[PDB]
């Protein structure tokens, strides 16, 4: 399950902030994402999140 | 930037801020309407921040202008990062001592050139700090041999690396798409890394000598 995954930044470097949703809090949080090498967890916007990995 | 200094206001003024409602990426102002930056900084609803210093308040001598094309290279290569390049052309230009542009390079540069090297992006190498004010880094281009001994099977010919095998002085996440100068020309673009001022582990810039030719002709055509 990609939704269980801890939030991948990778090894690019901008800054872009992204969601993922992290199970022990049960909900989307934000993270900083380098731009490049995306994991599955990786959202553009806490309801693309939801719908995806919501109740994972 | 990690291990650096504040630049001091103004003092690179062809670094540029690319926001997206927050600071995302740098890019370099090669022209009245047109900036460079990183292929991987590609993003809808850019707006670029010309004559920036604190990037959280308004001093007076910025120009925010959106941008109205952005050219990633043809041949960028997302999972290798090759070709990690891409052109932005402003809505209108941008009026240019605080905002001026960078000259691009006749040649390559060798190993051993010190760059200078400036960004907003984060301060800490195990942390998390970003800073109001533009950072710059003064580090030398590495050798071919060495940068590919840091990263095996990584470096293609359109990449380089730039800093120091001890760490401590490096470019870091926020730096990505801002400029690499050597002798007043823009010699790369910060692209990627292996975490941030690692011992054994430089940073990986784009060789723009390299896209010359292209820059100049896509610039014209568009
Ligand atoms: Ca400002």
């Amino acid at each position: 399950d990609f939704c269980l995954e801890p939030p991948y930044t990778g090894p690019c470097q901008a800054r872009i902030i992204r969601y993922f949703y992290n199970a022990k809090a049960g909900l989307c949080q934000t993270f900083v994402y380098g731009g490049c090498r995306a994991k599955r967890n990786n959202f553009k916007s806490a309801e693309d999140c939801l719908r995806t990995c919501g109740g994972a | 930037i990690v291990g650096g200094y504040t630049c001091g206001a103004n003092t690179v003024p062809y670094q540029v801020s690319l926001n997206s409602g927050y600071h995302f990426c740098g890019g370099s102002l090669i022209n009245s309407q047109w900036v460079v930056s990183a292929a991987h900084c590609y993003k809808s609803g850019i707006q670029v921040r010309l004559g920036e210093d604190n990037i959280n308040v308004v001093e007076g001598n910025e120009q925010f202008i959106s941008a109205s094309k952005s050219i990633v290279h043809p041949s960028y290569n997302s999972n290798t990062l090759n070709n990690d390049i891409m052109l932005i052309k402003l809505k209108s230009a941008a009026s240019l001592s605080r905002v001026a542009s960078i000259s691009l390079p006749t040649s390559c540069a060798s190993a051993g050139t010190q760059c200078l090297i400036s960004g907003w992006g984060n301060t800490k190498s195990s942390g998390t700090s970003y800073p109001d004010v533009l950072k710059c880094l003064k580090a030398p281009i590495l050798s071919d041999s060495s940068c590919k001994s840091a990263y095996p099977g990584q470096i293609t010919s359109n990449m380089f690396c730039a800093g120091y095998l001890e760490g401590g002085k490096d470019s870091c996440q926020g730096d990505s798409g801002g400029p690499v100068v050597c002798s007043g020309k823009l010699q790369g673009i910060v692209s990627w890394g292996s975490g941030c001022a690692q011992k054994n582990k430089p940073g990986v810039y784009t060789k723009v000598c390299n896209y010359v030719s292209w820059i100049k002709q896509t610039i014209a055509s568009n």
